[PDB]
């Protein structure tokens, strides 16, 4: 259900009557994505002080995604219009409460973020993938930034930041929950007064196939993602995008079911333990994607072995998948689908992620209809057209010393 | 021995070293072949000249002053000097 206010902001709600509990929260889309090096996480320091403040009973949480940001109020079904009101204020007073900061706590804090993206493994493998990806344009930049960056932020960055993206224009009250929409509609409106502006110009960015290699030989394994450009939220190709994904799952070594799970490359990589676990995955941004597969191989002499394997799985796309392969596929990312759009917070943040990138959210019903339509060929057309003989880009960070050149990986991907 | 296979090449403990590359086909093949071939190729072999120069310098003066000598010999002035050798 949509509402467009006076200002010209739009409130979004997907309520349920058997929400457990309810949120609301004001995006304003321009994540990293609209940052410049020098000025990088600028947004996600803004959303953390803006979070920051006063929760007055409820919940609230910064989002700092890579082209979105926002502040999220969780909070009880019946408390939802009381929350509604607190984003409000929290964005109608934006330029005060930023002024009236002393940023060097919250730097601190998110600092603290990104060394913490830079020492989990699989946050810096696919943080460095992104990167080296999207190189020369601001959506290599890290979603909260570099550890030198931050240091060198101050408080007039942000209010620049807020000026150009905090605009009615630019900006979604997104909600969930179990509540009257039309309520939490009137109690934004007389609370909500945020800058006209037009909406700022979405930066470009083109994929570029590279490899990266962050070799820590003092790591206990090696930690590589291997993928091509993927569909963003606006191609067709989607769903059809994630099905191309969930043919080859997900997989885990040491789970009870390693022994058992669908995909061949799981039953492929248990005959010499190759890689100890993988998933693969179909990142979406707004207009360009990352699809392909992260993995933690344990056995470094193995890393080679995991990567042609992996790779001839991939080339199988585009020949071989049967039809088990695709209803299999098609089911769980049906499944993974609605699961992602139970917890309330997790609808708000997908109903805001979609209407600033896309500008209508597709509902979970019609999802399933398109997914339910994509035929094994429609898959095979897909996996022809964006795997097959495509640029890779490759990402690894430690005991990759196994991890041959990029031409091999790169041939791998044409071969029969 | 000192070379392993691809797991544990015998390299020494490294770390804090990161490598980027592009894609073959998104690179420019044989971008300045031309320029590179000649103005490099001259800086190489400047550098490397005197070391081959030097040495041939030496060992072709031995050989053009034995080479010269000799056809002295083989002649009709030099029967006197043959026969004295």
């Amino acid at each position: 259900k949509y509402t467009t206010l006076s200002n010209g902001v739009t409130v979004a709600t997907e309520t349920n009557p058997a929400a457990k509990t309810s949120s609301v929260g004001l995006f304003f889309g321009a994540g990293s994505r609209s940052e410049h090096s020098h000025s990088n996480g600028i947004s996600a320091l803004t959303t953390n002080v803006l979070a920051s403040q006063s929760a007055k009973g409820s919940l609230l949480t910064a989002k700092n995604d890579r082209e979105f940001n926002g502040i999220i109020a969780q909070t009880t079904n019946d408390n939802i219009t009381e929350a509604g009101k607190l984003i409000a204020s929290i964005a109608s007073n934006a330029v005060d409460i930023v002024e009236k900061t002393d940023l060097t706590k919250h730097k601190q804090y998110l600092s603290a973020q990104a060394s913490a993206v830079e020492a989990d493994p699989k946050s810096k493998v696919l943080s460095h993938l992104y990167s080296s990806a999207f190189q020369g344009y601001s959506l290599a930049l890290p979603t909260l930034g570099t550890t030198e960056s931050v240091e060198n932020l101050e408080n007039q960055d942000s209010l620049r930041h807020l000026a150009k993206h905090l605009v009615n224009n630019n900006t979604v009250i997104a909600a969930s929950g179990n509540f009257d929409h039309d309520k939490l509609a009137d109690a934004i409106e007389a609370n909500l007064k945020i800058a006209e502006g037009v909406k700022p110009e979405i930066k470009p960015a083109s994929f570029l196939g590279s490899e990266v290699r962050m070799r820590d030989d003092t790591l206990p394994k090696a930690y590589i993602s291997i993928a091509v450009h993927g569909e963003g939220l606006n191609s067709p190709n989607y769903y059809l995008a994630k099905v191309a994904a969930a043919i080859y799952g997900d997989f885990y070594l040491h789970s009870t079911i390693a022994k058992f799970t669908s995909p061949k490359l799981a039953s492929i990589v248990q005959e010499y333990n190759i890689v100890e676990s993988y998933n693969h995955y179909s990142k979406s941004f707004s207009d360009t994607g990352i699809w392909g597969y992260y993995a933690e191989i344990a056995d470094k002499f193995t890393v080679d072995d995991f990567t042609h394997f992996s790779l001839k799985e991939w080339n199988r796309l585009s020949i071989s998948i049967s039809e088990a392969e695709v209803a299999r596929a098609k089911a769980q990312v049906k499944t993974a689908l609605a699961k992602e759009l139970a917890n309330s917070f997790a609808v708000t943040s997908d109903i805001a992620e979609k209407v600033l990138l896309v500008g209508h959210r597709q509902s979970l019903r019609e999802a399933f209809e398109k997914i339910d339509a994509i035929k094994v060929n429609d898959v095979k057309e897909w996996g022809k057209s964006k795997v097959w003989d495509r640029d890779i880009v490759i990402s690894g960070t430690g005991l990759i010393e196994d991890l041959l050149d990029y031409n091999r990986n790169r041939n791998e991907m044409a071969m029969m | 021995t000192y070379m392993g296979w691809w797991g544990s090449l015998g390299s020494p403990k490294q770390k804090y070293i990161t490598q980027y590359t592009i894609s073959p086909y998104a690179a420019k093949p044989l971008k300045g072949a031309a320029y590179n071939a000649v103005f490099n190729t001259f800086r190489r072999t400047k550098n490397q000249f005197l070391y081959v120069a030097i040495p041939f310098v030496v060992v072709w003066s031995i050989w053009t002053r034995a080479r010269d000598y000799n056809e002295y010999l083989y002649t009709k002035e030099g029967r006197e000097e043959l026969e004295r050798v």
